[PDB]
RNA sequence: UAAUUGCGAUAACGAACGAGACCUUAACCUACUAAAUAGUGGUGCUAGCAUUUGCUGGUUAUCCACUUCUUAGAGGGACUAUCGGUUUCAAGCCGAUGGAAGUUUGAGGCAAUAACAGGUCUGUGAUGCCCUUAGACGUUCUGGGCCGCACGCGCGCUACACUGACGGAGCCAGCGAGUCUAACCUUGGCCGAGAGGUCUUGGUAAUCUUGUGAAACUCCGUCGUGCUGGGGAUAGAGCAUUGUAAUUAUUGCUCUUCAACGAGGAAUUCCUAGUAAGCGCAAGUCAUCAGCUUGCGUUGAUUACGUCCCUGCCCUUUGUACACACC
RNA sequence: GAUGAUG
C-alpha cells in the first residue's frame, strides 16, 4: 500500500441515466444517486463490471462507466440473481425488470392509477392521501402536509 | 482534498518532518487532505522512515518526528 | 375451536379472561388467589 | 504424589479454580499461556500477583487455572484471586509460616481483593420500576 | 372401582376450628337468631375450649340501608 | 487515558501525570456564590470553596470541555482532552477550564 | 440505631439477679450458659440477650447499677 | 519445547492459516462469494470480498481444534449478531446456514475435519498436523 | 493580588436555607494566633487548608 | 439386583423421616447402597396482580411452591426389596422404585 | 432511637394490639453426613508437537480414589463482641483493629385502631330489589367494529454520530420453561441468498435442547465532519411461515423508495451504590404477533453523608365565628 | 416582615 499520483483528467461530475453523479465519492456509494441504484445494487454491479472499488467515481475511464451502465440496465444478462431486482413477475408482462432513474417514479404513478381505476380499497386510500399499510391514524402522521 | 496532485505530494514530504506530533487529524488541519488519505499518508511515511510510532491502534494513531 | 380464547376456560368459574396456564393450572387469576393456599402455593418473599 | 493445592476466587458469578503443584514454572489459564489473556488492556491485573512478589517464587511451581461464569471483566478478577490464594496455601503446607505471613503482607498492602473476595452482590428488582430503586415515571395530568 | 375408599373421623378439639364455628353461626343466623346473641355464642364457646383469643366480625345490612361491620372479641389475638 | 497520557509526553517532553496534576490545581475555583433569600426573594452571596470540592469541580470542568470540544469535530477525544490538559496546566486562557474558573471568581468578587 | 428493646432489657436483668456467680465477662462463655439456663426461640435473640448481660456485668464491676 | 494452537494469539493464527490456504488454492470456494452476505442481521456483504471465505475457514478450523464437536447450528449461533430492526430494539439473529455448511463440507474434502460419532464434525489426525505446523511458524515470525 | 492560607480548627455548624454552607473557624498559617470565622461551600473537616481570597471578611450567620 | 428409589415432596421434614428410615433400615440388613443424593430444589413462581378489577396502584404479588427430590440406590435381595417398597408410606411424600 | 425504641420523670398502677422478635432470600465455612443425573485427579486405550520424567486434547463402556469448585440436609458465625474517645455519665453516639460480613449486615413477606358513600354487580352457580323472558336483552350462526382521523394530552421505542456507523475476527452469564385424553422444547445430517423446507435423534428432565457460544463489549480494518456509509419513517414489487379465513398490508426474508430529526421553550419525572444508566435473555399473554409487564444476569461512574427554602408527614403549645370540618 | 383572589 502506497500513495500514487494521478493525472489532471479527473471529471468532477458525470451524467448517467439523465442524472449527474458526484465524482468525489467512492465509486460504490456514488452511483446511489441514481434512483433504483441502491446500496447493494452498486456493490454487485461494480464487481460484475470488474472495477477497482477502492477508486473514486471520477477516477474511472470512459469505457468503464459504459461497462457499468450496460450491466445495470439488463442485470439478468450478467447473472444478477432475480431476487436482487425491484420488479418481478410484472403484472402485465410476466417478466422481470430493474427500474432506474425516471422509470421508478413513472412506474409508481402507473401502480396507483391501476388500483384507482379498478376502484380497490388500496387505490382509494392513496387518492385520499392516507396511510395504506394498516397503521392507526388517530395519533400518528398529523402534519404530513 | 480527496486525491493528490504532484503539487501536494511534494507538499507533504517538505512540511511533515517539522511537526512535533502527527496523527490522522493533525495531517488534516495543517494541510487539507481527507481523513481517508491521511491514513495512507501515515503508513507511507512510516515505511519511508520519516516518522516514528509511539503506539499503533485502530482508532488513535500516534507518531512523532524521526530521530 | 381447537385453539384460541374460546378453547380455554377457568375450571372453577367458567370465565374466559385472565386464565393462567403455567404448569397446567388453567385457573383464572382471581380464583387462583382464593385457592392458592390449598393448591400449595404460599407467599414467602 | 507431588505436592498439590486447590484454591478458588470469585467476583460476581465468575469463579476460577487454580491447581498448584511443585513444577517448573508453568502458568496457564484455560489451557493457554498467561500471556494471551483477554481483554488485552487488563493483562497487568493478572500479572500483578506475580510481579508484586517477584517471579522467583513461581519458578518451582506449576499453576493451572480455569474460569467459568460471569463475564469478560469479572473473570479476570477471579483469576488474580486464585493465583494469589494458591501461592499462600502452598506456602502454608510445604514451606513454613513466616513465608506465608510475609507473602500475605505484600498482597494485602497493595490490594485486599487479591485474597479476600468482594462482598458486593446485586439487588433484586422491585415491581413498579426498571430496577431495584428506580421507578417508572409519574404524571398528574 | 375399589381403589378409592373414604374414611370418616370425629374432629379433635371441636371448639378450635374456624370452619366449624363459622358454619355454626351461618345456620344460627338463617334460623332467626339475633346477631349479638350468635356472635357472643361463638366467642364464649371458643374461650371455654382453651383458646387464647377469638374475634368474629359480621359486615352487611345489619339494621338499616347502610352497611357496617361489627366486631366481637375476647382474649388477645396477634396480627403481624 | 492511555492515549492521552502518551500525547502529553510527546507534545511537552515532560512527565504526563505531573501535567494532569497541574491541570487539577489550576482549575479548582477558590470562591463561589450561593443563593440566599427570605420568603422567596433571593440574591447571591460569596463563600469559600472547600479543598475536596476544588478537586471535584476541577475534574468536571476538564472533562466537560474535552467532551464538548470533540463533539462534531474531526479531532479524537484523546486529543481534545490532551489539549485541554496541556493548556490549563500552562494557565492559558484558551482552555475551557481556565476561562470558566475566572467567570466564577469574577462573579464572587462582585457579590461579596 | 443499636437501642435494645424491653424484651432484651428484662431477660438480661432476670438472669443477673439469679446467676451472678455463674456469669462472666466473656461473651462466648455467657452465650453457652444461656442455652442451659433459659429457653429462647432463636439464635439472634439469644445472642442479643447474652450480649447485654455481658454489658451489665462490666457495669457492676465499676459500681452498683440502678435497679 | 513443542507448540500447540493454544500457544498463539487468535488474531495471528487466523490470518496466518487463511493466507496459507489462499496460496495453496485447493480449498473449494462456493462461487457465490460476491452475492451472499454472512447473515440476515448484516446490511453489507464482507468488505474484503477476495479473502472473506478463507478467513471464515480458518476460524472454524481453530474452533474445532479447541473443542470436541460442532454443528452448523452451533456456528450460526456463534456468528449471529444484533439485528437493527429499525425503530424497534435489537435482537440476536442467527447467521447464514448455507455458508457455514459449505465451509464444513469444504473442510472435509481437504481432510481437515471428519464426521464424528455423537453428531457434528471433529478434527482429524491430519487436521491437527496442519494447524499445529502453522502455529510454530507464526511464533517464528515474532522477530 | 496576594492570597493567604488558613487552617480549619473547628467546624461550628451548618447554615444556608438548605445546608450547603458549613461554618468554620480558621487559624492563619503565617501570622498564626489570628482566627476568623467564615463560610464554606463543600465538604470540610478539621486540619483542612483553605485558600482565602480576602483575609479580613468575617462571615455572618443566618441564625 | 439394582434398584433406584426416588422421592419427591413439598416439605422436607416428612421426607427426611422417610429417607432416614430407608438408609438406617438398609444398614441393619448390611446391603450395599448409594447415599441419599439431593438434587437441586426446583421452585415454582406465579406472579399476579392483587387487584381483582384493575384499579389502584400497580401492586404485584408472587407465590412459591417448592419441590425437593432425592434418590438412593440399593443392591439387595428381592425379598427384602419387597417389604422396603411397602414400608414408609407417608402423606405428602411420593415414592417410585425402578429395577435395573 | 429507624421506631410510643429505650433511660428516666411521675396521680397513677398492671396490661393488650401495632414496631422489634418472627419467616423468605443474598453473602462466609478446605469443619459433619453423602453424591457421576455435579465435579476434579490418577490410571487402562489413544491423536499432535517435541521427544529426559514435557505441553494440549479425545475416550461417559475402563476402572480406582477424593469433595477444593457445584448441590442439598443438620449445624457454626455477629452480639456492634474487644479497645479508645464522648454525655449527671443512663439510654446511646463517633472512630479503629480483627473478620465473609459492623448504614436494626443488604432486599423483601407479614403488618394495628378508625375511615373513604375510593374501584369491582364485565372473575365467580356470591347476592337483595327493578327490568327483560319466544316478532327475547336468553342461547347460537355468517358478515362487520372495537384498528375508523382536522386536532389535545399520558406511559414508551428508535435516533440526531468519530466515546460513532459498517465489515472480518475475539468470546463470556444468571433467573427459567418443555410432550394425554397429546402434540411441547429441539441437537445432528442435507437443500435453499434468506425466511424456511426435509430425514433422523435426545429429553416427561442436575441426564437432553443448554457452556441457552445472548447483547453491550474488546482487536484489526473500510468511511472522514458531508442530513454523509448518522437516521430508517413513509411507499413499490416478489418469496415464505401460523391459521377454516389475513383484504384494513398478523409476522419473517430480499431489492427498491431514503421524510422529520443539527441536543430540544415554558414546565416536569426518577435516583444515594454492585445502586442510576448502557446491553440483551427466560417467563406471563400465545396457533401467529412485544416497541408492554414480572424476574434475571453482563458493563459500571459522577454527587450529598446535609437542611427545613418549595411540596408534604409525625409530636407538643396556641387562636378560631370551622364540624359537609380552608375546596 | 416581597406577592398569594375565589369555589
Amino acid at each position: 500500500s502506497l500513495v500514487v499520483q494521478e493525472q489532471g483528467s479527473f471529471q468532477h461530475i458525470l451524467r448517467l441515466l439523465n442524472t449527474n453523479v458526484d465524482g468525489n465519492i467512492k465509486i460504490v456509494y456514488a452511483l446511489t444517486t441514481i434512483k433504483g441504484v441502491g446500496r447493494r445494487y452498486s456493490n454487485l454491479v461494480c464487481k460484475k463490471a470488474d472495477v477497482d472499488l477502492h477508486k473514486r467515481a471520477g477516477e474511472l475511464t470512459q469505457e468503464e462507466l459504459e461497462r457499468i451502465v450496460q450491466i445495470m440496465q439488463n442485470p439478468t444478462h450478467y447473472k444478477i440473481p432475480a431476487w436482487f431486482l425491484n420488479r418481478q413477475n410484472d403484472i402485465t408482462d410476466g417478466k422481470d425488470y430493474h427500474t432506474l432513474a425516471n422509470n421508478v417514479e413513472s412506474k409508481l404513478r402507473d401502480d396507483l392509477e391501476r388500483l384507482k381505476k379498478i376502484r380497490a380499497h388500496r387505490g382509494i386510500r392513496h387518492f385520499w392521501g392516507l396511510r395504506v399499510r394498516g397503521q392507526h391514524t388517530k395519533t400518528t402522521g398529523r402534519r404530513r402536509a | 482534498a480527496v486525491i493528490l496532485d504532484q503539487e501536494k505530494y511534494d507538499r507533504i514530504l517538505k512540511e511533515v518532518p517539522t511537526y512535533r506530533y502527527v496523527s490522522v487529524s493533525v495531517l488534516v488541519d495543517r494541510l487539507k487532505i481527507g481523513g481517508s488519505l491521511a491514513r495512507i499518508a501515515l503508513r507511507h511515511l512510516e515505511k519511508e522512515g520519516i516518522i516514528k510510532p509511539i503506539s499503533k491502534h485502530s482508532k488513535q494513531a500516534i507518531y512523532t518526528r524521526a530521530t | 375451536r381447537r385453539y384460541g380464547k374460546g378453547s380455554r376456560q377457568c375450571r372453577v368459574c367458567s370465565s374466559h379472561t385472565g386464565l393462567i396456564r403455567k404448569y397446567g393450572l388453567n385457573i383464572c387469576r382471581q380464583c387462583f388467589r382464593e385457592k392458592a393456599n390449598d393448591i400449595g402455593f404460599n407467599k414467602f418473599r | 504424589a507431588v505436592p498439590s493445592v486447590q484454591t478458588f476466587g470469585k467476583k460476581k458469578s465468575a469463579t476460577a479454580v487454580a491447581h498448584v503443584k511443585a513444577g517448573k514454572g508453568l502458568i496457564k489459564v484455560n489451557g493457554s499461556p498467561i500471556t494471551l489473556v483477554e481483554p488485552e488492556i487488563l493483562r497487568f491485573k493478572v500479572y500483578e500477583p506475580l510481579l508484586l512478589v517477584g517471579l522467583d517464587k513461581f519458578s518451582n511451581i506449576d499453576i493451572r487455572v480455569r474460569v467459568t461464569g460471569g463475564g469478560h471483566v469479572s473473570q479476570v478478577y477471579a483469576i488474580r484471586q486464585a493465583i494469589a490464594k494458591g501461592l499462600v496455601a502452598y506456602h502454608q503446607k510445604y514451606v513454613d509460616e513466616q513465608s506465608k505471613n510475609e507473602l500475605k503482607k505484600a498482597f494485602t498492602s497493595y490490594d485486599r481483593t487479591l485474597l479476600i473476595a468482594d462482598s458486593r452482590r446485586p439487588e433484586p428488582k422491585k415491581f413498579g420500576g426498571k430496577g431495584a430503586r428506580s421507578r417508572f415515571q409519574k404524571s398528574y395530568r | 372401582p375399589g381403589t378409592i375408599v373414604l374414611y370418616a373421623e370425629r374432629v379433635q378439639d371441636r371448639g378450635l376450628s374456624a370452619v366449624a364455628q363459622a358454619e355454626s353461626m351461618k345456620f344460627k343466623l338463617l334460623n332467626g337468631l339475633a346477631i349479638r346473641r350468635a356472635a357472643y355464642g361463638v366467642v364464649r364457646y371458643v374461650m371455654e375450649s382453651g383458646a387464647k383469643g377469638c374475634e368474629v366480625v359480621v359486615s352487611g345490612k345489619l339494621r338499616a340501608a347502610r352497611a357496617k361491620a361489627m366486631k366481637f372479641a375476647d382474649g388477645f389475638l396477634i396480627h403481624s | 487515558i492511555k492515549h492521552t497520557l502518551d500525547i502529553i509526553n510527546v507534545l511537552t517532553d515532560q512527565n504526563p501525570i505531573q501535567v494532569v496534576v497541574d491541570a487539577i490545581t489550576n482549575t479548582g475555583p477558590r470562591e463561589d456564590t450561593t443563593r440566599v433569600g427570605g420568603g422567596g426573594a433571593a440574591r447571591r452571596q460569596a463563600v469559600d470553596v472547600s479543598p475536596l470540592r476544588r478537586v471535584n469541580q476541577a475534574i468536571a470542568l476538564l472533562t466537560i470541555g474535552a467532551r464538548e470540544a470533540a463533539f462534531r469535530n474531526i479531532k479524537t477525544i484523546a486529543e481534545t482532552l490532551a489539549e485541554e490538559l496541556i493548556n490549563a496546566a500552562k494557565g492559558s486562557s484558551t482552555s475551557y477550564a481556565i476561562k470558566k474558573k475566572d467567570e466564577l471568581e469574577r462573579v464572587a468578587k462582585s457579590n461579596r | 440505631g443499636r437501642v435494645r428493646t424491653k424484651t432484651v432489657k428484662r431477660a438480661s436483668k432476670a438472669l443477673i439477679e439469679r446467676y451472678y456467680p455463674k456469669l462472666t465477662l466473656d461473651f462466648q462463655t455467657n452465650k453457652r450458659l444461656c442455652d442451659e439456663i433459659a429457653t429462647i426461640q432463636s439464635k439472634r435473640l439469644r445472642n442479643k440477650i447474652a450480649g447485654y448481660t455481658t454489658h451489665l456485668m462490666k457495669r457492676i464491676q465499676k459500681g452498683p447499677v440502678r435497679g | 519445547p513443542g507448540v500447540s494452537v493454544r500457544d498463539v494469539a487468535a488474531q495471528d493464527f487466523i490470518n496466518a492459516y487463511a493466507s496459507f490456504l489462499q496460496r495453496q488454492g485447493k480449498l473449494e470456494v462456493p462461487g457465490y462469494v460476491d452475492i451472499v452476505k454472512t447473515s440476515s442481521g448484516n446490511e453489507m456483504p464482507p468488505q474484503d470480498a477476495e479473502g472473506w471465505f478463507y478467513k471464515r475457514a480458518a476460524s472454524v478450523a481453530r474452533h474445532i481444534y479447541m473443542r470436541k464437536q460442532v454443528g452448523v447450528g452451533k456456528l450460526n449461533k456463534l456468528y449471529g449478531g444484533a439485528k437493527s430492526r429499525g425503530v424497534r430494539p435489537y435482537k440476536h439473529i442467527d447467521a447464514s446456514g448455507s455458508i457455514n455448511r459449505k465451509v464444513l463440507q469444504a473442510l472435509e474434502k481437504i481432510g481437515i475435519v471428519e464426521i464424528s460419532p455423537k453428531g457434528g464434525r471433529r478434527i482429524s489426525e491430519n487436521g491437527q498436523r496442519d494447524l499445529d505446523r502453522i502455529a510454530a511458524q507464526t511464533l517464528e515470525e515474532d522477530e | 493580588t496576594p492570597v493567604t492560607l488558613a487552617k480549619v480548627i473547628k467546624v461550628l455548624g451548618r447554615t444556608g436555607s438548605r445546608g450547603g454552607v458549613t461554618q468554620v473557624r480558621v487559624e492563619f498559617l503565617e501570622d498564626t494566633s489570628r482566627t476568623i470565622v467564615r463560610n464554606v461551600k463543600g465538604p470540610v473537616r478539621e486540619n483542612d487548608i483553605l485558600v482565602l481570597m480576602e483575609s479580613e471578611r468575617e462571615a455572618r450567620r443566618l441564625r | 439386583i439394582k434398584i433406584r428409589i426416588t422421592l419427591t415432596s413439598t416439605k422436607v421434614k416428612q421426607l427426611e423421616n422417610v429417607s432416614s428410615n430407608i438408609v438406617k433400615n438398609a444398614e441393619q440388613h448390611n446391603l450395599v447402597k448409594k447415599g441419599p443424593v439431593r438434587l437441586p430444589t426446583k421452585v415454582l413462581k406465579i406472579s399476579t396482580r392483587k387487584t381483582p378489577n384493575g384499579e389502584g396502584s400497580k401492586t404485584w404479588e408472587t407465590y412459591e411452591m417448592r419441590i425437593h427430590k432425592r434418590y438412593i440406590d440399593l443392591e439387595a435381595p428381592v425379598q427384602i426389596v419387597k417389604r422396603i417398597t411397602q414400608i414408609t408410606i407417608e402423606p405428602g411424600v411420593d415414592v417410585e422404585v425402578v429395577v435395573a
